[PDB]
């Protein structure tokens, strides 16, 4: 409680910088291994889901979504959030886009996206599977910065988002760089891991030959892929599709670049080629232009008469950005700490996450089914004894007195309740319920909740058709409870459910490989 | 925004608008030694009042690097650090300013015990406020320790170990006591389990020292794992804290225990339930405002907090050791990343393992 | 026609028919190279000049612009008409060389007649990767060096500029985003 | 004019019948009859005002 | 239906069940494919040539609408608003 | 109207200006942000109104 106190430069610097480094590493830079999303992507997708930006609904403006995110969940300025939304919506940044955009979201040519007031966004269909069964308390929630609202700690993903869409971030100490992959190959690798958990990296590489970038290209070597997938770090060279066309009439040749590497700007590439030609670094370039017309990507590089053409293309590969080295660095947050991890670790983490999600979902569904069965037992017993219950409620002055009268009096079951509560009479009661209540040898004892539900029963439900509907609902809930208990009983059934879900995801969102992977003499 | 990192930036790169403006305002001539004249400093109190959040801390570190590298100003004691609040809280008429997140935790604990009385029996006097505060503080400390230890062991086991009887090293030489203790622990874990886990026990016949180390198996999410409570764990300095807390909570709450918060009443059966009820009732009227920098604060609030010299709280930057300070600045702000990564990893491990 | 109801103002079938004819004849000209030898590029209203055609469609649930049914606005018809025309007109052109050559001669004559009436002019340097010709950075210029075969789109800003630059024809169309 | 009181007989509408079917067993107690009487008197006063 | 208003309102209400309008606040909100389909493609194109009918009338209109003086501009706007109000008498 | 629909009552807690501006631009006002915020700033400040 003094105006001024001494502080050392060392202690202040260490505390401030360690706080900043840990905050960045845990909260903006690296993605979680389980759902493969940074906190910005998680908060943006949660805001879009809460708003109701479904894949089969009208677009909402980016301004509304950004404002909701900044106001509620993510207090770090609107420009960064809009940049993240733009990158999520682009088809050349992510292998599988998590946002369906409506407007200008940039291009490989290098145009910047339209402003926030123009574009409109909407969740992609893949994002709904990325956020499946979120309402069933399958993941822990954490309060936001104000403490007035809750955010998920991790999404209950069905897609292996980390391997599939990849990631790239620069933390204070660490820095992650994970390439994208094909969804079918990654799901096949996950199924192979499920069939045999003690599988070597060679088997996963047979199921997962290599990365698959959103922009089609050629991966030159294979040593880098093996080194990355066994160690977590390695350099991979990404080549560009480039033929050498020769006209039938004249002998002059042309080089046509059909495709370019990942994260390479086409305009900057062409500017670099023009600078090399002007500086006389590269010999034999007669001309240079683009001819892309939304039917591919064409870059014609005319070759002089006194030039081989193939030598020019080799020089362009060696000097220009047509060949780029992708430095793999597979760093992600495992148990809330940074960790360099390989392919098998990521697959095992995803499978463990799916185990946890399915188990928690089954527990929640079992609790819900048991509670509904309890209420339906109350309703059936009340409809059996409808006349004395109406008499007792009518004589009572207040609803509270009616509740006390209903709870105090045990009730005869009746023929319909006796037949109903005979098959599977046990192993269907809720866990918290004491043994005092229930069918105490032919007399049903009501709880306060059951009596309150009975008082809320409407006169519309006294018809026999609704009574038969209640009986059918009770039988269906008994079957559902039996199935959920069977799922919880054995781990083999859990693995069967997980495998069925993965096969369904592969059937729905499967896609063909884009990038070719070729051998190389350096291997 | 952020300023240049002068440790990484070349001296020629110092000619930037922010650094030029600061050097003009300080009037040190803006050169290291050619005409550096600290006697002509225009202000003898230079106050680094950045935002109350993480990026404010980063900008503070950058400014401190600038002042130390570009040094007599720091040594003479002209550099200060302001401490604006991050949070404001309000419960009707009451208001308060909170700086850190640990201060927010202390404030929540303070509300939870505000006008709260815990009675063990049906008719017994309320516990003293100081004793209840000490109990809640120790409980929160052990909860933080268990959250740290969640990697090693399940949290359910560690939470249950508070209430079970102690297990000294003398018991490890015995066999029947170990079996009874682990059987009771696993039975209590199975009885209270609201998830799909299934707990089982197994004794380790360690003939190397005539010990008996119990092993607790668990099948959570279909994955079966073993957690042997080795001899190191029994006297590892972490089970001792759990035992000391448990001695204060073996039979404190009776069957008819309850907690009163004035108008409201609640019977309870566990200390966790009572703490959760107090925390839930505390946060009814509460409203928290987080300041994302000083732009969100009113000028009156800034004057009340960290401009008025009457109500000010400040720190004076001093250099205790020149060599250690130079090494720290070079490691945390140099071009090399390996010493920075090693420092961050070591300090994270120390923070996660503070004196066991 | 649509279900034996004539359309006075065309519709989606007419638009698909016109687009398919223009695309197919341009592709045939580019493949055979007769347009290059004639030194003139055929465009719309040269293929259609001196043409007789009868388009008939049988939609199950047509949607017209009015109860008079003078214009079909069904979105499904255009894709089917375009695909069928693009396949079968190309197949017919490959099958019939003499008729294809006669029609190409007619189209070349129409294009020459169009080109003759144009104003005298001279070639102009265009912005390119190797040479900029002292033009603004915001300009996204075209490949065609001849005026009277090129266009400039004056748009309102950089976002609209990017939206127009992504979708255009690089040969003819250029964009200059204002502020 | 078909509905309403006629010759000491109340003729229900379909909306009135649906509202009656939505009536809960909680409201058959003696308190709710007095509640309906008081609410009807208050609404008559409000309508007059 | 008892009157033409009821029938027309019912038809309008039934029309707007599955409807969904997308206003474009400039070309940034349009996709490049939509721009090509609508405006840029010369096949599906609809332009207008700016031509001068009368030079004197054009000069007078430019001076009144876009000149410094506001009184001719305000009078022109008021007269055109009244004309729009009195299209059919 | 946007602040009323959101529930920015005078006795309730504050809400960030970004949320209100985004809601206005998304739902009602088609003229883009940075001009709605100027109107909000002018309406808030006490020396203008």
């Amino acid at each position: 409680a003094r105006e001024i106190t001494p502080v050392n430069i060392e202690e202040e610097l260490k505390s401030s910088y360690l706080d900043y480094a840990m905050s960045v590493i845990v909260g903006r830079a690296l993605p979680d291994v389980r759902d493969g999303l940074k906190p910005v992507h998680r908060r943006v997708l949660y805001a879009m889901n809460v708003l109701g930006n479904d894949w089969n609904k009208a677009y909402k403006k980016s301004a509304r979504v950004v404002g909701d995110v900044i106001g509620k969940y993510h207090p770090h300025g609107d420009s960064a959030v809009y940049d993240t939304i733009v990158r999520m919506a682009q088809p050349f940044s992510l292998r599988y886009m998590l946002v369906d955009g409506q407007g200008n979201f940039g291009s490989i040519d290098g145009d910047s996206a339209a402003a926030m007031r123009f574009t409109e966004i909407r969740l992609a269909k893949i994002a709904h599977e990325l956020m499946a069964d979120l309402e069933k308390e399958t993941v822990d929630f954490v309060d936001n910065y104000d403490g007035t609202e809750k955010i998920p700690d991790v999404m209950p993903t069905k897609i292996p988002n980390l391997l599939v869409n990849g990631s790239s971030g620069i933390a204070v100490g660490m820095a992650t760089n994970i390439p994208p992959h094909n969804l079918t190959e990654v799901i096949n690798g996950c199924l192979a891991y499920i069939d045999d958990e003690d599988i070597s990296i060679e088997g996963l590489m047979e199921h997962i030959p290599g990365p698959d970038f959103p922009t089609a290209a050629i991966i030159n070597g294979r040593r880098g892929i093996e080194e990355a997938y066994r160690t977590g770090r390695g350099k991979v060279y990404i080549r560009a599709r480039a033929e050498v066309e020769v006209d039938a009439k004249t002998g002059r040749e042309t080089i046509i670049v059909h495709e370019i590497p990942y994260q390479v700007n086409k305009a900057r590439l062409i500017e670099k080629i023009a600078e090399l030609v002007k500086e006389k670094r590269v010999e034999g370039i007669s001309a240079l232009r683009d001819e892309s017309d939304k039917d591919g990507m064409r870059i014609v590089i005319e070759v002089k008469r006194d030039a081989v053409g193939e030598v020019v293309l080799n020089n362009l590969y060696s000097q220009t950005q047509l060949q780029v080295s992708f430095g793999i660095n597979m760093v992600a947050l495992h148990h809330g700490q940074p960790k360099i991890m390989n392919l098998k670790d990521i697959i095992a983490a995803f499978v463990r996450h799916r185990r946890e999600v399915v188990t928690r979902r089954t527990i929640f569904e079992l609790r819900k089914a048991r509670d509904r069965a309890h209420i339906l037992e109350a309703l059936a017993v009340a409809l059996a004894n409808i006349d004395p219950i109406i008499e007792l409620i009518r004589h009572a002055p207040t609803p509270a007195e009616a509740k006390t009268a209903l709870v105090a009096n045990p009730w005869q079951l009746g023929n319909v309740a006796a037949m109903l509560e005979r098959a599977g009479d046990d192993a269907a009661r809720p866990e918290w319920l004491e043994p005092e209540f229930g069918v105490r040898d032919g007399l049903y004892y009501l709880t306060e909740q059951q009596a309150q539900a009975i008082l809320d029963l409407r006169l519309q439900k006294l018809t026999g058709l609704e009574h038969e509907k209640l009986l059918d609902e009770y039988k269906e809930l008994l079957d559902q409870i039996a199935e959920l208990l069977r799922i919880l009983g054995s781990a083999d059934r859990l693995m069967e459910v997980i495998r069925e879900e993965l096969e369904l995801v592969r059937e729905q969102f499967g896609d063909k490989r884009r990038t070719e992977i070729t051998a190389n003499s350096a291997d | 925004g952020k300023i240049l990192n002068v440790e990484k930036a070349r001296f020629d790169k110092m000619l930037s608008s922010q650094e030029v403006a600061t050097l003009i305002t300080a009037l040190g001539c803006g050169i290291g030694r050619d005409e550096y004249n600290p006697d002509k400093l225009r202000y003898h109190s230079i106050i680094i009042m950045t935002d109350a959040d993480v990026d404010g801390s980063h900008i503070r570190t950058l400014l401190l690097t600038f002042f130390y590298r570009q040094p007599e100003i720091v040594e003479r004691g002209h550099v200060y650090i302001a401490q604006p609040p991050l949070y404001k809280v309000k419960k009707g008429k009451q208001e308060q300013y909170i700086k850190d997140d640990e201060a927010m935790d202390q404030y929540q604990i303070s509300i939870a015990l505000d006008g709260a009385t815990l009675h063990t029996n049906a008719s017994a006097p309320a516990l003293a406020g100081e004793a209840l505060e000490k109990l809640v503080s120790e409980y929160n400390a052990t909860q933080k320790m268990i959250n740290r230890m969640e990697r090693r062991y399940p949290k359910a086991m560690l939470k249950e170990l508070i209430y079970q009887p102690t297990l000294t090293e003398a018991d490890l030489s015995d066999e029947q006591t170990v079996t009874r203790w682990v059987n009771a622990l696993v039975s209590e874990l199975n009885d209270k389990e609201q998830h799909g886990s299934q707990w089982k026990f197994d004794v380790h016949t360690n003939a190397e020292q005539n010990l008996f180390e119990p092993i607790v198996r668990v099948r959570t999410h279909g994955v079966d794992t073993d957690y042997p409570l080795d001899h190191e764990f029994i006297t590892g300095g972490e089970y001792r804290r759990i035992c000391t807390l448990g001695e204060k909570l073996r039979g404190l709450l009776e069957e008819d225990a309850f907690i009163e918060r004035g108008e409201r009443r609640q019977p309870v059966a566990s200390f966790e339930q009572a703490l959760d009820w107090l925390v839930k009732e505390s946060r009814r009227g509460l409203s928290i405002q987080r300041y994302k920098g000083l732009g969100e604060m009113n000028p009156e609030q800034l004057w009340e907090t960290t401009m008025d010299p009457e109500s000010r709280r400040m720190l004076r930057v001093t250099v205790k050791d020149a060599i250690a300070a130079d090494q720290l600045f070079t490691t945390l702000m140099g071009d090399a990343v390996e010493p920075r990564r090693a420092f961050i990893e070591e300090n994270a491990l120390k923070a996660a393992n503070i004196d066991i | 026609f649509t279900n034996n109801i004539p359309q006075r103002d065309g519709g989606t079938h007419l638009a698909g028919f016109r687009a398919a004819m223009t695309r197919t004849l341009n592709a045939y000209m580019d493949k055979e190279g007769y347009s290059k030898k004639a030194k003139v590029s055929a465009t719309g209203d040269d293929a259609r000049e001196g043409l007789i055609a009868v388009v008939s469609v049988k939609v199950p649930d047509p949607k017209f612009s009015s109860q008079t049914k003078d214009k079909l606005v069904s979105s499904e018809v255009k894709s089917a008409v375009e695909q069928q025309m693009n396949e079968l007109l190309a197949e017919y052109l490959l099958e019939n060389p003499t008729d294809a050559k006669i029609v190409v001669g007619k189209i070349i004559d129409a294009a020459r007649a169009r080109e003759a009436a144009r104003r005298a002019r001279e070639m102009t340097r265009r912005k390119g990767a190797l040479d900029l010709a002292g033009l603004p950075g915001k300009l996204a210029d075209c490949q065609e060096r001849d005026p009277a075969l090129s266009e400039l789109y004056l748009v309102e800003g950089d976002s609209a500029g990017g939206s127009a630059k992504q979708g255009r024809n690089r040969k003819n169309q250029a964009i200059l985003p204002l502020k």
